[PDB]
C-alpha cells in the first residue's frame, strides 16, 4: 500500500536504523508474494504441499535483500558524515545485489549484480531531490 | 568590380531580411508561450471552452402535477 | 442493507479457476449461466422498490441474452464431442 | 452461403455503430453483445476441429469481457441511479469498468488471448477483423476518461509494449509475430489518454493503416517466415521491395510516416512535466523494430530459393484498394501539418 | 527527340531561380532601419526586393 | 467515439429511459422524485469540471 | 465547438479559403500521380506508363480531396483562436502586465573564463 | 487491334471533369462568398 | 539554397527513364554543372551574418562547409563501376538513385536554419546507407553488422527529442538560431546534468570516442562494392558538426563536469592509433587511423574560447579529403587481388610505378608537411590546449609520433621482391584507377594557396 511508502521518506533519514530497514524488509518481503502467485499458477502442477513451486524460495531471496536494503543506507548514512547522498545511498545496490550473486552462483549473473542495482539505487534518493514526478498532472 | 552588381548584394537584402524574419518570431514564440499558459493552466475554472464536459440535458425534464402530491 | 450484502457474494460464483476449470467442462459453462441471476435479480432489487417504471425492460431484456449468449457456447461443445466424444478440456493441442 | 456471407459481414460493423451511437448503458451492453455473437461463423468456414479448438478460447473470454461489464453498470445504478455515458462515481466502479474493458483491448495480462487465437486459424484473408474489436472499446474510453483511478490505466500501458517487445524473437509464424506487436500500439493509445483524449485516434488511425497493409501483403502466398523465401524469385520480385517499404516505417524511423504519433506524443506528454515515462517508452520502441529486421533479412537478400516449380502464369488476387494504401503510410510524415485539426 | 534527357534538366535550374524571388519579395516588412540600410530618400534601397 | 447522429436528425434513439425523472407514463413519480428535479438544475451550464467543486 | 455533426459548420463562411495553387494542394495528388503507377507495377503491366484512365482518376481523386480537407484545417486552428483571445482579454490578473527593464539592472551572475 | 471493355472507359475520364467541373463551381463560388460576406 | 535541392532531384527521373550503358556518361556530366551553382551564390560577405531567405535556410554563413559535400557525387560513380556491372539495368540503376537520393537530405542539412528541421534531417540518413551495406557488398557477417550500424546512432539520438521539446515549450522557440539571443545560464543541479548529458551523449554516436566504437570497424571493415558507399561514411561520420551549433550556447557554463569527456578522449586518442600495427587488414587499417586525428578535434570544442575553432574549422576537412583518398587507394588494388589482406601484397612498386607516386604523397598529408591544411590546423589545436595546462603537448605530441611510423608501415609494405605469385594482376593501371585517384590532392594543395576560406567565424 502506500501507507508503507509514506513511512519511508518521512521520519528515519539515516537514522534510527532499528526501524529503518524495519519499514524497508517489509516491501523486499512482499515484492516475492507477487511472483510466488505466477511461480505456481503459470509453472506446471508441483508436489503435494502447494505451494511447491519450481525453484522454490523467492520469498526466501526477495526478504533478505530487502533487509539489506535500508540496513546498508542506516549504517551507512549515519557514519559518514549524515546526510543522505547520491554517493552514500550508492553503496547499499552493490552488496545488496550480491544475495542474488551468493545464490544462484557468480561469473555471468552474479558479476552483474552489483552492476545494475547499484545505478538504479543512487537515482532514486537523486529523484527526490530535484522534484521529480513519475505520474503528474496539471 | 563587376562581380556583385552581376550577381547578388551586400547590406541592402541580406540586412533587412534579418529585421524581416525575425518579426515572424516574437508573434511565433509567444504565442506558444501562451498555449503553457492557458492550456495547462485553464484549470479548475474552465471558462474557455476547452475543458467542457458535458453533464446532463434539463430539456427533458417535465412539470405535470403527476399523480402523486408528495414525490 | 444485508440483503444487498447478500446477494454481493452469489456473485462471486464466478470464480475463474471453477469458470474454464477442470474437465467435465459443462461444469465449467454451468457457472455462466449461472452467473446470471446473480444479476438479474440483483438489478431487479433496485429498479422494483426505488419505483422507475421504466427500467422494468432491462432485466428483461437481459434474459433475452442471457440465454441467446448461452445458446452459442453450447453448440460449440457439441462441436466439440463431434469428434471426440467426451468434453476434457485438458484436452490441447493448438499452442501459443 | 455466399449470401448471407455478407450479411453475417454487415451485422459486425452495425455492433459498433450502435457502440458509438448511445447515450445509454444498456444499449452499448447490447452493442459489442452482439458483435461477440456475430465473429464465431467467420472462424469456422472450413470447419476444421483446430479452428473449434480456436474459437472457443476465443469464446469464453470474450463472454466474461460481456458479463463483468453489467456488474459496474448496476453500481452507478445504485450509486445516483443515473443512465447518462458519463463519470461512474465510485472508484470501485470505475476500477472494474477498465480492467474488464482492457480484455477486449488485450493488455499486457490476457496474455494468450492474441496468439493462441491468431495462430491456429486457417483464414489467413483476414482476420483483418480483429482491428474492428480495436476500434470499439476505444470508442467507450473517449468518454469514460475523466473518472479514472489514473495508476492503473498507465500500469497496464508501461507493461504492455514490455510484453510485446519481447514476444516475437521467439517466432517464425508470422501471425504470431503480427499478433504481436498488436499489443505495442495499444500500449501507446492508452498511455496517451489521461493527458488529452484528442489525438488518441491518431494513432489509432495510423495503426489500422499499417496493419491494412501488411496482411494485404501477406495475401499473396506467405503464412510462414521461410516461406517468406519463395517468392521473390518465384512469385514476384516487384513485392520484395514493398514489404520491406511497410515493415521499416512500423518500426517508426522520421523520414517515413510509422514515426509520426511518436513524433506528436512527446510535445502533448510533455508540457505536462511527465520526463521519465516517455523515455521509457521511447528506448523500448528501439525493441519494436529488431522484429523486422532479422524478419526483412529474409526475403529482401535472395536466401535460398530452392524447390524448383516456376510459376510462368499471371496472378488474379482481388488486391481491393491496395497500390493506394502505401501512399499515406511512407509519405505522409510532411503530409500532417494539422492531422489533429480535422480529427480533433 | 530533342533531348529531354539531356541539357533540358539543368535548365530546371532558372526554372527554381525564377521561383527563388517569390519568396523575398514577401519579404518586405522593414525599409526603416539604421545600418545604411536607411532607406532615406534614395531609389536604391528600394530596387532589388 | 460520441458522433450524436440524433442531435442533428431531430429523432431520439431512446434518450427517453435515461434518468429517474423523464416520462413515467402514468404520471407516477419515484421515491426520490423531487431531488432530480433539483440537482438537474444546479449544474446544467456547468461543463463538469467545476460541478464537482 | 457547438452545433455537433458537422464536416464543417456554416460558421466557416469566413475563410479566404485556403485556395488553390498552394504546394500542398500539388503535394496531395504528387504521390498520387506516384501511386497509380505502382498500380500497374504490382499486376505486371510491364508498360509503367500504361493506359491513361489508369494513370490518371488518382489526381482526381486526391486533388478535390486535398482542398475539400484543408477548408476545416484553418478553420479549426482559426476557431482555436477564436476562443483563446477572449479569455486573454478577461482575467487580467492571470494575465500580468510585466514591466520592462533595460540591461542597466541585469547583473547576471557572471562567470568568464 | 484494340480490346477494350468499352463501358468504364470514358466513364473514369467524364466523371473526372465532371470533378473538375464541380470544383471550380464550388471554388469560384466560395471565392466570391469570402468577399460577399467579409 | 534557392534553386539547389531542385536542380538535383531532376536528376532522379532521369536514370530508368535513359537508354542503355549511356547511363553512367549522362550522370556524371549533369552533375558537374551543379558544382559551379554552388559555388557561385554563395562565399558572400560575410559580417555576422547572412540569413539567407527565410525558415529553411541560414547559408551556411559561419563555417561555408558545403563545397566538399557535393564533389562526392560525381567522385564516386566512376569508382562503383569496378565491380557493379554484373547486375540487370534496373536493379544497378536502384543503386544509383539511393546514393543520390542521399545527397539531397544532406543538401538540406548542414545548413538547416532551425532545431526541429534538424533532427529530422540529422536522422533523414541511415536509410540509404543501411541497405547499401545489405544488398551488394562483401562475404557473410555483414548483418549483424548492419544491425551494429543501427541501435547506436537511434539509440543516442532518441533523448534529442527529450531534450529539444523540453526547451521548446519552456523559452521560446528553437526554430530560430538567432532568435537564441536571450539565453537562460544553467546553474549545477542534479536536473540540469543530465539536461546537458542528452545534450551531448547523441553526438558522440557519430563522432567515436575511445568507448562504444567498436561499430567503426565493421561498416569500413565489412563494407561495399569497392569503397562505394565508404567514401560517404566518411562524410557521414564527419559531420556530427552540430555541436557547433548548439553547445556555442544553451548551458555553456557547464565545464565542470567537461573532463571526463576531455580525459577519455584524450587517452583512448593515443591508445587507438597503436591499436592498429598489429592489425592484419587495409580497410580496417585507415578505419583506426580516421578514429585518433577524428577524436582530435573533441577537446577543440569542450575547450571553448578561439585559436581552437580556427584550426577545428580545417581539422574537419583535413582526413575528410586524405581518407577519402586512401580509401581510393584501398578500393584499387582489390579489382586485381580479390583479397583485402594487406600481407598478401608483397613484391608491388615495380608492377605499377605510376600510382606509386600516388602513394608517396597521400601518406604524405599525415606527416602533413606543414604548408598544407593538416598542419596548419593541428599547430592551433596546440595553440589552445597548452594555455590550458603544460601538460597537454606530451599525450598529444605522440599522436604525431605513433601516426609518423603508422603511415610508413604502409609504404613499406609496398617494397618487397620476386612476389611469388600473380599470373593475374597484370593491369598496368587503367584510366579510370588514376583519373579517379587525382582530384583529391589537385583541390587540397589548391586551397593551401590562399587558405582564407577555410576558417570559422571563428
Ligand atoms: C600563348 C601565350 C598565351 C599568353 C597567356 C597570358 C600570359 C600569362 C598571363 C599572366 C599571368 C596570369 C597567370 C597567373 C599567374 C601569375 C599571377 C600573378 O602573379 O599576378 C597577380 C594577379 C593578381 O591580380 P591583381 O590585380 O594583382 O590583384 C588582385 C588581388 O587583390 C591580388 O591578391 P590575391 O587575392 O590574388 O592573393 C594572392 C594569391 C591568392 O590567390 C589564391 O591563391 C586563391 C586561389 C586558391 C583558393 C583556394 C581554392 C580551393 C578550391 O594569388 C595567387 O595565388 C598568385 C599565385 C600565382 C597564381 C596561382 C596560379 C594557380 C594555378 O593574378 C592572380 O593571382 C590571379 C590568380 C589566377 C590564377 C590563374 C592561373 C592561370 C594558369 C594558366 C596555365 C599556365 C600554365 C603554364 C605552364 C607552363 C609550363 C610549366
Ligand atoms: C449514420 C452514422 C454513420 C456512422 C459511420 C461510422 C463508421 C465507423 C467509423 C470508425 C472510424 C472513426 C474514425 C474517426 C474519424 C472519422 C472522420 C471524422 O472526423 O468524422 C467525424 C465528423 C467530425 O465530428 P464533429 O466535428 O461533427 O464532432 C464530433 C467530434 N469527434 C469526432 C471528436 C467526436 O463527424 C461528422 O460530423 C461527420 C461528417
Ligand atoms: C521506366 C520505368 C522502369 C522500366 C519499366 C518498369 C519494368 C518493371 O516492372 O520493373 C519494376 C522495377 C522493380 O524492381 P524489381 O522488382 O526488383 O525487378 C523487376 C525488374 N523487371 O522497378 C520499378 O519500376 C518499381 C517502381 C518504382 C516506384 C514507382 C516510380 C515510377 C517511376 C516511373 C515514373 C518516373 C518519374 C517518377 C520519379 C519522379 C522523381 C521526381
Ligand atoms: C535515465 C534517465 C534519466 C532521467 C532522469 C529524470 C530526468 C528529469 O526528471 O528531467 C529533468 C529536468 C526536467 O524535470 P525537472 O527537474 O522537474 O525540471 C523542471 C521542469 N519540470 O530536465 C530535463 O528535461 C532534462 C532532459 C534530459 C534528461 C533526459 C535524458 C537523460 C537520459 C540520457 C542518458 C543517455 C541515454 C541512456 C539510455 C540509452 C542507452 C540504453
Amino acid at each position: 500500500a502506500k501507507t508503507v511508502l509514506r513511512q519511508y521518506w518521512d521520519i528515519p533519514e539515516g537514522t534510527e536504523c532499528h526501524r529503518k530497514t524495519y519499514a524497508t524488509t517489509s516491501i523486499g518481503g512482499a515484492a516475492g508474494l507477487v511472483v510466488s502467485a505466477y511461480s505456481v499458477a503459470l509453472k506446471t502442477p508441483t508436489s503435494f504441499l502447494e505451494g511447491v513451486a519450481r525453484t522454490g524460495r523467492y520469498t526466501f531471496t526477495a526478504a533478505a535483500i530487502g533487509a539489506i536494503f535500508g540496513l546498508t543506507s542506516c549504517i551507512s548514512a549515519q557514519v559518514r558524515e549524515k546526510p543522505d547522498d547520491p554517493l552514500n545511498y550508492l553503496i547499499g545496490g552493490c552488496a545488496g545485489g550480491l544475495i542474488l550473486g551468493a545464490r544462484t552462483r557468480s561469473y555471468g549473473i552474479g558479476a552483474a549484480a552489483c552492476a545494475y542495482m547499484g545505478l538504479t539505487a543512487a537515482l532514486v534518493k537523486m529523484g527526490q531531490l530535484e522534484g521529480w514526478q513519475v505520474f503528474a498532472e496539471p | 568590380r563587376w562581380i556583385a552588381r552581376t550577381f547578388f548584394d551586400g547590406p541592402e537584402k541580406n540586412y533587412e531580411r534579418t529585421m524581416a524574419i525575425l518579426q515572424i518570431e516574437a508573434e511565433k514564440a509567444e504565442l506558444r508561450l501562451k498555449e503553457l499558459e492557458v492550456r495547462r493552466l485553464m484549470r479548475a475554472r474552465g471558462d474557455g471552452p476547452w475543458f467542457h464536459y458535458p453533464t446532463i440535458d434539463k430539456e427533458l425534464i417535465d412539470h405535470s402535477p403527476k399523480a402523486t402530491p408528495d414525490n | 442493507s444485508m440483503v444487498y450484502m447478500n446477494i454481493m457474494m452469489a456473485f462471486t460464483v464466478s470464480l475463474v479457476g471453477l469458470l474454464m476449470y477442470r474437465s467435465h467442462l459443462m461444469s465449467s459453462l454451468l457457472c455462466l449461466e449461472g452467473m446470471m441471476l446473480s444479476l438479474f435479480v440483483m438489478a431487479a432489487l433496485t429498479i422494483l422498490n426505488s419505483h422507475f417504471t421504466l427500467a422494468s425492460m432491462m432485466p428483461i431484456i437481459l434474459l433475452v441474452f442471457a440465454a441467446c449468449e448461452a445458446a452459442l457456447g453450447l453448440s460449440l461443445l457439441v462441436m466439440v464431442s463431434n469428434t471426440y466424444g467426451t468434453d476434457y478440456v485438458q484436452n490441447l493441442n493448438l499452442l501459443q | 452461403n455466399p449470401i448471407i456471407f455478407i450479411i453475417i459481414l454487415l451485422t459486425i460493423m452495425l455492433g459498433t455503430i450502435i457502440v458509438m451511437i448511445s447515450s445509454h448503458w444498456l444499449l452499448v451492453w447490447i452493442g459489442f453483445e452482439m458483435n461477440m455473437l456475430a465473429i464465431i461463423p467467420i472462424m469456422m468456414k472450413n470447419h476444421n476441429p483446430r479452428a473449434t479448438e480456436a474459437s472457443t478460447k476465443y469464446f469464453l473470454t470474450q463472454s466474461t469481457a460481456s458479463m463483468l461489464l453489467m456488474m459496474a453498470v448496476i453500481i452507478n445504478l445504485m450509486f445516483s441511479g443515473q443512465w447518462t455515458v458519463m463519470k461512474l462515481f465510485n472508484p470501485m466502479a470505475s476500477m472494474l469498468m477498465t480492467m474488464a474493458l482492457a480484455m477486449k483491448l488485450g493488455m499486457a495480462p490476457f496474455h494468450f488471448w492474441v496468439p493462441e487465437v491468431t495462430q491456429g486459424i486457417p483464414l489467413s484473408s483476414g482476420l483483418i477483423l480483429l482491428t474492428w474489436q480495436k476500434l470499439a472499446p476505444m470508442s467507450v474510453l473517449y468518454q469514460i476518461f475523466p473518472s479514472i483511478n489514473l495508476n492503473l490505466i498507465l500500469t497496464l500501458s508501461v507493461l504492455s509494449i514490455l510484453i510485446g517487445g519481447w514476444g516475437g524473437l521467439n517466432q517464425t509464424q508470422l501471425r504470431k509475430i503480427m499478433a504481436y506487436s498488436s499489443i505495442a500500439h495499444m500500449g501507446w493509445m492508452t498511455a496517451v489518454l489521461p493527458y488529452n483524449p484528442t489525438m488518441t485516434l491518431l494513432n489509432l488511425i495510423i495503426y489500422i493503416i499499417m496493419t491494412s497493409t501488411m496482411f494485404t501483403m501477406f495475401m499473396a502466398n506467405s503464412t510462414t517466415t521461410t516461406l517468406s523465401l519463395s517468392h521473390t524469385w518465384n512469385k514476384t520480385p516487384i513485392m520484395t521491395v514493398l514489404i520491406l517499404a511497410t515493415l521499416l516505417s512500423m518500426g517508426g524511423l522520421p523520414p517515413l510516416s510509422g514515426f509520426m504519433p511518436k513524433w506528436m506524443i512527446i510535445q502533448e506528454m510533455t508540457k505536462n512535466n511527465s520526463i521519465i515515462l516517455p523515455t521509457f517508452m521511447a528506448i523500448t520502441a528501439l525493441l519494436n523494430l529488431y522484429f523486422y529486421m532479422r524478419l526483412t533479412y529474409s526475403t529482401t537478400l535472395t536466401m535460398f530459393p530452392s524447390t524448383n516449380n516456376m510459376k510462368m502464369k499471371w496472378q488474379f488476387p482481388l488486391m481491393k484498394k491496395m497500390t493506394f494504401l502505401p501512399t499515406m503510410v511512407v509519405l505522409s510524415t510532411m503530409m500532417l501539418p494539422l492531422t489533429p485539426m480535422l480529427s480533433v | 527527340r530533342d533531348h529531354w534527357v539531356h541539357v533540358l534538366v539543368p535548365m530546371g535550374f532558372v526554372f527554381g531561380y525564377y521561383l527563388d524571388r517569390k519568396n523575398d519579395e514577401k519579404l518586405t516588412a522593414f525599409r526603416n532601419k539604421s545600418l545604411l540600410y536607411k532607406r532615406e530618400l534614395k531609389p536604391n534601397e528600394e530596387v532589388t526586393w | 467515439p460520441f458522433f450524436d447522429v440524433q442531435k442533428r436528425l431531430g429523432v431520439d434513439l431512446d434518450r427517453w429511459m435515461t434518468i429517474q425523472s423523464a416520462e413515467q407514463p402514468h404520471k407516477i413519480p419515484s421515491r426520490c422524485h423531487a431531488f432530480e428535479k433539483e440537482w438537474i438544475e444546479c449544474a446544467h451550464g456547468i461543463g463538469s469540471i467545476r460541478a464537482e467543486k | 465547438g457547438r452545433a455537433t455533426f458537422q464536416f464543417l459548420p456554416d460558421e466557416a463562411r469566413s475563410l479566404p479559403p485556403p485556395k488553390l495553387t498552394d504546394p500542398r494542394l500539388a503535394f496531395v495528388g504528387f504521390l498520387g500521380y506516384c501511386s497509380g503507377l505502382i498500380d500497374n507495377a504490382i499486376r505486371r503491366r510491364p508498360v509503367l506508363l500504361a493506359g491513361l484512365h489508369r494513370q490518371l482518376l488518382y489526381i482526381t481523386s486526391f486533388v478535390f480531396v486535398g482542398y475539400y480537407l484543408l477548408k476545416r484545417q484553418d478553420y479549426m486552428y482559426a476557431v482555436r483562436d477564436h476562443d483563446m483571445f477572449s479569455y486573454i482579454k478577461s482575467h487580467p490578473e492571470d494575465f500580468p502586465e510585466k514591466d520592462k527593464k533595460t540591461y542597466g539592472e541585469v547583473f547576471e551572475e557572471f562567470h568568464p573564463v | 487491334h484494340g480490346s477494350p471493355n468499352w463501358l468504364k472507359v470514358g466513364l473514369t475520364l467524364g466523371t473526372s471533369v465532371f470533378l473538375w467541373i464541380y470544383l471550380i463551381k464550388q471554388h469560384n463560388e466560395d471565392v466570391l462568398e469570402y468577399k460577399r460576406r467579409n | 539554397m534557392l534553386k539547389y535541392i531542385i536542380p538535383t532531384i531532376m536528376l532522379m527521373p532521369l536514370t530508368w527513364l535513359s537508354k542503355n550503358n549511356m547511363i553512367w556518361v549522362n550522370s556524371t556530366a549533369h552533375s558537374l554543372l551543379i558544382s559551379f551553382t554552388s559555388l557561385l551564390l554563395m562565399n558572400q560577405f560575410g559580417d555576422n551574418s547572412l540569413n539567407f531567405s527565410l525558415l529553411f535556410f541560414s547559408d551556411s554563413l559561419s563555417t561555408p562547409l558545403l563545397i566538399l559535400t557535393m564533389w562526392l557525387l560525381p567522385l564516386m560513380l566512376m569508382a562503383s563501376q569496378h565491380h557493379l556491372s554484373k547486375e540487370n539495368l534496373t536493379r544497378k540503376k536502384l543503386f544509383i538513385t539511393m546514393l543520390i537520393s542521399l545527397q539531397l537530405f544532406l543538401i538540406m542539412t548542414f545548413t538547416a536554419m532551425e532545431l526541429i528541421l534538424f533532427y529530422i534531417l540529422f536522422e533523414a540518413t541511415l536509410v540509404p546507407t543501411l541497405i547499401i551495406i545489405t544488398r551488394w557488398g562483401n562475404q557473410t557477417e555483414r548483418l549483424n553488422a548492419g544491425l551494429y550500424f543501427l541501435f547506436y546512432t537511434l539509440a543516442g539520438s532518441l533523448p534529442l527529442l527529450v531534450a529539444l521539446i523540453y526547451i521548446q515549450n519552456t523559452v521560446g522557440s528553437l526554430n530560430f538560431l538567432m532568435l537564441q539571443y536571450w539565453v537562460q545560464p544553467v546553474h549545477n543541479s542534479w536536473s540540469n546534468v543530465f539536461m546537458w548529458l542528452a545534450c551531448m551523449m547523441a553526438f558522440m554516436v557519430k563522432m567515436p570516442l575511445y568507448g562504444l566504437h567498436l561499430w567503426l570497424p565493421k561498416a569500413h571493415v565489412e563494407a561495399p562494392i569497392a569503397g562505394s558507399m565508404v567514401l560517404a561514411a566518411v562524410l557521414l561520420k564527419l559531420g556530427g558538426y552540430g555541436m557547433l551549433r548548439i553547445t556555442l550556447i544553451l548551458n555553456p557554463m557547464t565545464d565542470f563536469m567537461a573532463y571526463p569527456f576531455i580525459m577519455l578522449s584524450l587517452w583512448g586518442m593515443i591508445m587507438t592509433s597503436s591499436i592498429c600495427l598489429r592489425q592484419t587488414d587495409l580497410k580496417s587499417l585507415i578505419a583506426y587511423s580516421s578514429v585518433s586525428h577524428m577524436a582530435l578535434v573533441i577537446v577543440a570544442i569542450l575547450i571553448q574560447t578561439p585559436w581552437s575553432y580556427m584550426g577545428a574549422t580545417a581539422l574537419m576537412i583535413a582526413h575528410g579529403l586524405t581518407s577519402s583518398m586512401l580509401f581510393c587507394l584501398a578500393n584499387s588494388n582489390y579489382e586485381r587481388i580479390h583479397s583485402r589482406t594487406m600481407i598478401l601484397a608483397r613484391g608491388l612498386q615495380t608492377l605499377l610505378p605510376l600510382m606509386a607516386t600516388w602513394w608517396l604523397l597521400a601518406s604524405l598529408t599525415n606527416l602533413a608537411l606543414p604548408p598544407t591544411i593538416n598542419l596548419i590546423g593541428e599547430l592551433f589545436v596546440v595553440m589552445s590546449t597548452f594555455s590550458w595546462s603544460n601538460i597537454t603537448i606530451i599525450l598529444m605530441g605522440v599522436n604525431m609520433v605513433i601516426t609518423a611510423l603508422y603511415s610508413l608501415y604502409m609504404l613499406i609494405m609496398t617494397q618487397r621482391g620476386k612476389y611469388t605469385y600473380h599470373i593475374n594482376n597484370i593491369s598496368p593501371s587503367f584510366t579510370r584507377e588514376n583519373a579517379l585517384m587525382s582530384l583529391h590532392i589537385l583541390p587540397l594543395l589548391l586551397l593551401t594557396l590562399n587558405p582564407k576560406i577555410i576558417l570559422g567565424p571563428l
